[PDB]
């Protein structure tokens, strides 16, 4: 993966989110 | 020549009808017996291009393992797309077995035998086989377990090393044993993993040499823990004995150039993000007794930060296709005539 929510969560760490298959991964 | 083609691969294994472990049960219905008369045939004066990053064998294995899990490991509650299903959720016996992939009539599996092989481009030592070697369908993040070792050196592989968004698949040439245990007994969800500190440190040093060879000998190589995201990928997650272990890998991935065991703290979780499809599943609390798996670490999935002087690598994974790729990289299917 749910990309929007992944980006939502990672951005609050100062990182972009991206999918890793069906998982959220911060970068 | 033999054009790469998509076909119905079938599977073969040593599954036993009398074994209620879930891989055995699935295989009993879905697979044939392992080939009793294997035949590899060297193809003389044949060069063939491979591309491990676009190999339909990977997609077929992926769909088989999803089916195996979906039939075998039933959660009590599953949430997908805002819809909830609940069902009976018995605990099961779970220990992966090797599965072989086989080409039917009119098709062949080609196998690259070159020692260096980076996964893409021409191969000058090619053979045909009826079936792949036996591959255990291990679902995990960060570390690749119980797989196949490189023959004489560590090899690192990526669809594009210069692109920091592409996962680097590391194949070790010496495995490092890891023992993970939820003790028989306290806290039923508390577990841990032990591995040799000197073996792991020597492994990191050797990977770093290979990363330098790829990125530049002026580079200083740093490993750091995951930058964050789902627990599944921040930790080393895997299934042992039917329970989902989430192991803190910070100690494995905090390293720069300048006791005897590393003990990783772990938790058994009931609520997991699914790998099969986007959603969450809830399982029943762990069984009683000692829950223990002893595994060979045979490879790793890394990501590189990119974006100077230094290169930081972090543990990765998540897309299980790269796990399948780590074993299928030397094979492709072609249509005869
Ligand atoms: C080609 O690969 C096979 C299997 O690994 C090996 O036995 C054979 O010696 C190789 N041939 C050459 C010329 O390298
Ligand atoms: C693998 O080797 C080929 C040459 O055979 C090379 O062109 C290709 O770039 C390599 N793969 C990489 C760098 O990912
Ligand atoms: C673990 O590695 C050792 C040595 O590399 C090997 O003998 C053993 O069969 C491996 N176990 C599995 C399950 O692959
Ligand atoms: C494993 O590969 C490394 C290179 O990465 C090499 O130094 C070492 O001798 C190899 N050892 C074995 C047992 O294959
Ligand atoms: C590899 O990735 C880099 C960075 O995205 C890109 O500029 C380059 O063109 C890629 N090489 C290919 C696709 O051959
Ligand atoms: C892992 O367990 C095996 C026996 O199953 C043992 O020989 C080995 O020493 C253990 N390794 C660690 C690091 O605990
Ligand atoms: C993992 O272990 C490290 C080292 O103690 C710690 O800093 C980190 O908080 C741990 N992660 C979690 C989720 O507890
Ligand atoms: C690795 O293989 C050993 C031997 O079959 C097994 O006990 C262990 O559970 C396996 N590990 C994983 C993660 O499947």
């Amino acid at each position: 993966x749910n990309l929007h929510f992944c980006q939502l969560r990672c951005k609050s760490l100062g990182l972009l989110g991206r999918c890793a298959x069906t998982f959220c991964a911060c970068v | 020549v033999w054009k790469e083609a998509t076909t119905t691969l079938f599977c073969a294994s040593d599954a036993k009808a009398y074994d209620t472990e879930v891989h055995n049960v699935w295989a009993t219905h879905a697979c044939v017996p392992t080939d009793p008369n294997p035949q590899e045939v060297k193809l003389e004066n044949v060069t063939e291009n491979f591309n491990m990053w676009k190999n339909n064998m990977v997609e077929q294995m992926h769909e088989d393992i999803i089916s195996l899990w979906d039939q075998s490991l039933k959660p009590c509650v599953k949430l997908t797309g805002g819809s909830v299903i609940t069902q009976a959720c018995p605990k099961v016996s779970f220990e992966p077995i090797p599965i072989h992939y086989c080409a039917p009539a009119g098709f062949a599996i080609l196998k690259c035998n070159d020692k260096k092989f980076n996964g893409t481009g021409p191969c000058t030592n090619v053979s045909t086989v009826q079936c792949t070697h036996g591959i255990r369908p291990v679902v995990s993040t960060q570390l690749l377990l119980n797989g196949s070792l490189a023959e004489e050196e560590i090899v690192i592989r990526s669809e594009n090393f210069t692109n920091n968004a592409k996962t680097i698949i590391v194949q070790l040439n010496e495995s490092v044993v890891i023992n993970c245990t939820r003790p028989n007994n306290g806290d039923i969800r508390q577990a841990h993993c032990n591995l040799s500190k000197t073996q792991w440190e020597n492994t990191l040093e050797q990977i770093a040499i290979k990363l330098k060879e790829q990125f530049g000998n002026n580079k200083t190589i740093i490993f750091n823990p995951s930058s964050g995201g789902d627990p599944e990928i921040v930790t080393h997650s895997f299934n042992c004995g039917g329970e989902f272990f989430y192991c803190n890998s910070t100690q494995l991935f905090t390293w720069n150039d300048t006791g005897r065991n590393i003990t990783l703290p772990c938790r058994i979780k009931q609520i997991i993000n699914m790998w099969q499809e986007v959603g969450k599943a809830m399982y029943a609390p762990p069984i009683r007794g000692q829950i223990r798996c002893s595994s060979n670490i045979t490879g790793l999935l890394l990501t590189r930060d990119g974006g100077n002087g230094t290169e930081i690598f972090r543990p990765g994974g998540g897309d299980m296709r790269d796990n399948w790729r780590s074993e299928l990289y030397k094979y492709k299917v072609v249509k005869i005539e």
